[PDB]
RNA sequence: CGCCGUUAGUUGCCAGCGGUUCGGCCGGGCACUCUAACGGGACUGCCCGCGAAAGCGGGAGGAAGGAGGGGACGACGUCUGGUCAGCAUGGCCCUUACGGCCUGGGCGACACACGUGCUACAAUGCCCACUACAAAGCGAUGCCACCCGGCAACGGGGAGCUAAUCGCAAAAAGGUGGGCCCAGUUCGGAUUGGGGUCUGCAACCCGACCCCAUGAAGCCGGAAUCGCUAGUAAUCGCGGAUCAGCCAUGCC
């Protein structure tokens, strides 16, 4: 059944299963879980519509997940460049923020690589 | 209870307190408990064996301290007149916490 | 995910500079070198000089940038 | 693994401790 | 080695059928210097083998590892040119090291889930004439007697 | 690169270290400084005395500072000038009451740490290489020492590629450590530029 | 009455003492069994009193201290089989010949410099 | 290093972060052990002049 | 480093015992372990086969055998090798600066490329829990026990230590039980958002750490190429030097 914002994660554990909703992570779930009373290693296929519903009504009335918190994120990346901010033009550019050397090892956020001219008269190393 | 420790960076001059101080009486007036040896806390310098590159280098160098114990109960009056200050050594330092 | 605990930090040089230009009016340009002040309220409006190692770049404050330190308005080295 | 902050071995190899790795 | 002739080193025997090939076989189970954990996987397969077989593992395991055993491998050789592949018996002592070897290999690739249950069924597939492992050894004898117009380059 | 200084490498046996006093890990910095600022000056001032090894000692807040001369007479001083105010400028640096002491050197040409000071003041002084070595090893070889050696680093002659003269008698079994062999260098501060000179003693075995 | 044997390997010491008694192990407090919990090398350590058909002839109370319980399990092995020797000096004839009574003198390698590991060189590249 | 920049214990050096060690033999502000008050250049140097007290070459 | 002995027992222990808050915690002996000073022990010494001899194969006694294992040690010299930015040092050049002082920036730039590494791609695995074993080292204007508050980083409290006598410490691989069930996954943890701790005059450029959320590439790697012969490789974790803190996944 849905949990959270169009969520249905059915045959595996609750607390696992859970995960797989947006904002949820490994703790959120089984907090949610203790603060529901619900048995974590129960299979999502296997849970009482009554504990579903409790689990829906707090999930969703506790945190913001899914889209909306997309949204959230998206929008606070959008004002630290809106705003002359660093780590703004950071995010403009596609470069790391967290302070990270960008002469080697920056791939994951500049995605494949752009190979161009290297070298032509020296060592190619 | 005479307790009096032993410090120092040479092993063989340390010695020359326990060869000298259980000379008192040590089957006569108190037991004297002994020199007692201890671990010894030892301090390495690891350094590159010259100036710019060669990081693969290095030479080894070691500073061991070594230490003693003794205690000696029935801090005599003869006894302690005598093992008072008739000592040697110079690489030895003592604390004394009877 | 920044920190400073409990005790917001801002240097002096304008913090009392500012708060002088809040008993007459505005002010043009306010030159300075401590990017190390995180921008407080009382700032809003005012055009601070902030130094980039070559010169002085007028930055606008506007709530917007409320705990942002000065330097990160001031971008450092030149890149294409 | 050691790369997991979250986690015990994680803790471990960067020699911390949290709600992932109390002191006792 | 140059200047010795290499001793083979005796290891100890096993803690349970006490045979030495079968400690032998547990060594190249392991991986990380885990012993315990190979040993504790080794016997497990032999538990594997008694309810599958009324026969006692040690019987299939000696089985197995004889089955295994290649009588003959080609190996290269420059002669005047190109590379030869010349084929040459094969010593009792690398007979041996290749079917425990090969063994352990075929074992890891079977589709099973628990290792013990990989060693288990490929020790009793092998002993059967059947399984990877035993292809690799039919294979290998396949290569030389297959080169024979070079087999009087002993080597 | 190769070769360990041979005192360095028989610190252990067969020689025994420079100043033996113990010191916890808080003090002993400074009262190593010291030594240094001590061991300097002396160095510099009892030079015409000529001197091997400055040995120094330490207690209750004392220091030994025993220097090891070949003319205590110089190191002295007439009825005692010398001997004086060098207690007054070291006191100054140790206020632990620095007495003083002078020893003379049984043979100066069995003193590496002074027979390579001798060949140095030659070569700063205008003198030939190949022989000044000859002789100083004749010298040192000439009252017993079972060997000897001296080496005179570059610019031999004032030239103008560096090269090294060697000159050796007897044993010098340098990779043996019961060997006592005693060590010596002196720089050469010449018109061209310096020239270090090393001097090597093999005296006694066991 | 009782018979004592030290017992040393690679860092693990154990203290061996042997009574006539029926067989249980005091291995530092708790059963042989209990210490050596689930790792097939323990019964070794036991193998010297097998090697003389003893073992429910003995008692053994054992304490170690330094080391790793497969090193313990090997120092274990030669005290029961010294304290062995000092229970009956003719006890060597057999005890020997299987090794038993050889001291395993193999130890951590020291960790040289230029090296990861001692041996273990790091790798390089042009060459 | 240079002369000018030779001065650790220049004291009140406005913060204690600012301070640093720097070599009392060679001004060597690079490798200077704290047991010592040296570089590792000079620590090596006065250990071979057995002029470090009961400083030995250590070998295991 | 490997075995034994002697000398010394605020480490050690039911050894045999008596007191147990049944913790070697008090008594108390130092036997054993250990600590460390010193000392013994192997020398082809003995037996057998071969040998002109040196010595080679093999055997016994022995902790150890024939260089028992690991170090320190590196010849005359070569590379006109490295370093005048450690330090000296000849020559040359700079003066109102090629000196000095600061605040700030830079050495942390990035379309790319390589070396060395870390962490992985998972089930001989990952997670959680309980539980057993080290060594070598560290503790001031420090190491920080059992306490309280906080999920936590850590904050307040405060004992002992001055350190074989207190602390860092939890060793981790391991073992026992449970979960996961082959999935880009309870594999991996990159990246990014948010909140916060601490060190520091100060963390934007440029710190480490915690918690929530996000959860990338990666399914074992083309040509080619590296280390290692035994307590070695591989694998597991611990300490230290530098050091306020830390970019150490480095070094020892
Ligand atoms: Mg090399
Ligand atoms: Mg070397
Ligand atoms: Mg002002
Ligand atoms: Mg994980
Ligand atoms: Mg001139
Ligand atoms: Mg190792
Ligand atoms: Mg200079
Ligand atoms: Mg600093
Ligand atoms: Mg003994
Ligand atoms: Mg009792
Ligand atoms: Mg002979
Ligand atoms: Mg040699
Ligand atoms: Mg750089
Ligand atoms: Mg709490
Ligand atoms: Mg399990
Ligand atoms: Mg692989
Ligand atoms: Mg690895
Ligand atoms: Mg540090
Ligand atoms: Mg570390
Ligand atoms: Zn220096």
């Amino acid at each position: 059944a849905r949990i959270a914002g169009v969520e249905i994660p059915r045959n595996k554990r609750v607390d696992v299963a859970l995960t797989y909703i947006y904002g949820i992570g490994k703790a959120r779930a089984k907090e949610a879980l203790e603060k529901t009373g619900i048995n974590p290693a129960t299979r999502v296929k296997d849970l009482t519509e009554a504990e579903v519903v409790r689990l829906r009504e707090y999930v969703e009335n506790t945190w913001k997940l899914e889209g909306e918190l997309r949204a959230e994120v998206a929008a606070n990346i959008k004002r630290l460049m809106d705003i002359g901010c660093y780590r703004g033009l950071r995010h403009r550019r596609g470069l790391p923020v967290r302070g990270q050397r960008t002469r080697t090892n920056a791939r994951t956020r500049k995605g494949p690589r752009k190979t161009v001219a290297g070298k032509k008269k020296a060592p190619r190393k | 209870k005479i307790r009096i420790k032993l410090r120092g960076f040479d092993h063989k001059t340390l010695d020359a307190s326990a060869q000298k101080i259980v000379e008192a009486a040590r089957r006569s007036g108190a037991q004297v408990s002994g020199p007692i040896p201890l671990p010894t806390r030892v301090r390495r310098f690891t350094v590159i064996r010259g100036p710019f590159k060669h990081k693969d280098s290095r030479e080894h160098f070691e500073l061991r301290t070594h230490n003693r114990l003794v205690d000696i109960i029935n801090p005599n009056r003869k006894t302690i007149e005598q093992l008072m200050t008739l000592d040697l050594p110079t690489g030895v330092e003592i604390e004394i916490k009877t | 995910p920044r920190s400073l605990k409990k005790g917001v930090f801002v240097d002096d040089h304008l913090l009392e500079k500012v708060l002088e230009l809040n008993a007459k009016g505005e002010k043009r340009l306010i030159k300075t070198w401590s990017r190390r002040s995180t921008i407080v309220p009382e700032m809003v409006g005012h055009t601070i000089a902030v130094y980039n190692g070559k010169q002085h770049v007028p930055v606008y404050i506007t709530e917007n940038m409320v705990g942002h330190k000065l330097g990160e308005f001031a971008p450092t080295r030149t890149y294409r | 693994g050691k790369g997991d902050r979250r986690t015990r071995r994680g803790k471990i190899w960067r020699g911390t401790y949290g709600k992932y790795r109390p002191r006792k | 080695a140059r200047r010795r002739r290499a001793e083979v080193r005796q290891l100890q025997p096993d803690l349970v059928y006490g045979d030495v090939l079968v400690t032998a076989f547990i060594n190249k189970i392991m991986r990380d210097g885990k012993k315990n954990l190979a040993a504790r996987i080794f016997y497990d397969a032999c538990k594997i083998i008694q309810e599958k077989t009324g026969q006692e593992p040690l019987k299939v395991f000696k089985q197995a590892v004889e089955n295994v055993k290649p009588r003959m491998e080609v190996r290269s050789r420059r002669v005047g040119g190109a590379n030869y592949q010349v084929p040459m018996e094969v010593s009792p002592r690398r007979q041996q090291s290749l079917a425990l070897r090969w063994l352990v290999q075929a074992a890891n690739q079977r589709p099973e889930r628990r290792a013990a249950v990989r060693i288990a069924h490929e020790l009793m597939d092998a002993a059967e004439g059947k399984g990877g492992a035993v292809k690799k050894k039919e294979d290998v004898e396949r290569m030389a007697e297959a080169n024979r117009a070079y087999a009087h380059y002993r080597w | 690169g190769n070769k360990i200084h041979p005192i360095g490498f028989r610190l252990g046996i067969t020689r025994d270290w420079e100043s033996r006093w113990y010191a916890g890990k808080k003090q002993y910095r400074h009262l190593l400084l010291e030594d240094q600022r001590i061991r300097g000056l002396l160095e510099k001032e009892l030079y015409s005395a000529g001197l091997a090894r400055v040995d120094i000692e330490r207690a209750a807040d004392n220091v030994a500072v025993t220097v090891h001369v070949a003319k205590p007479g110089v190191v002295i001083g007439r009825g005692g000038e010398r001997i004086r105010v060098l207690r007054e400028e070291l006191a100054k640096l140790t206020g632990k009451n620095v007495a003083l002491n002078v020893q003379e050197v049984q043979n100066p040409n069995l003193s590496a740490p002074l027979v390579a000071q001798r060949v140095a003041e030659q070569i700063e002084r205008r003198f030939a290489v190949r022989r000044a070595i000859k002789q100083a090893v004749q010298r040192v070889m000439e009252s017993g020492a079972k060997g000897a050696k001296v080496i005179v680093s570059g610019r031999i002659g004032g030239a103008e590629q560096a090269r090294t003269e060697w000159a050796a008698q007897g044993r010098v079994p340098l990779h043996t450590l019961r060997a006592n062999i005693d060590y010596g260098f002196a720089l050469a501060r010449t018109t061209y530029g310096v020239l270090g000179v090393k001097a090597y003693i093999f005296l006694g075995e066991v | 009455e009782q018979y004592y044997g030290t017992g040393r390997r690679k860092e693990a010491v154990a203290r061996v003492f042997l009574r006539p008694g029926n067989g249980k192990v005091t291995v530092n407090g708790q059963d042989f069994n209990e210490y050596f919990q689930g790792l097939v090398r323990a019964v070794a350590a036991l193998e010297p009193l097998r090697a003389v058909d003893a073992l429910g002839r003995f008692d053994a109370y054992i304490t170690v201290r330094g080391g790793g319980k497969s090193g313990q399990i090997d120092a274990i092995k030669l005290g029961i089989a010294r304290a062995l020797v000092q229970y009956n000096p003719d006890y060597r004839a057999k005890l020997k010949p299987l090794g038993f009574l050889t001291r395993d003198a193999r130890v951590v390698e020291r960790k040289k410099y230029g090296k990861h590991k001692a041996r273990r060189a790091p790798q390089y590249s042009k060459r | 290093a240079r002369k000018a920049l030779i001065e650790k214990a220049k004291r009140t050096p406005k913060f204690k972060v600012r301070a640093y060690t720097r070599c009392v033999r060679c001004g060597r502000a690079r490798s200077v052990y704290r047991f010592f008050g040296l570089c590792r250049i000079c620590l090596r140097e006065l250990a071979h002049k057995g002029q470090l007290p009961g400083v030995r070459k250590a070998s295991w």
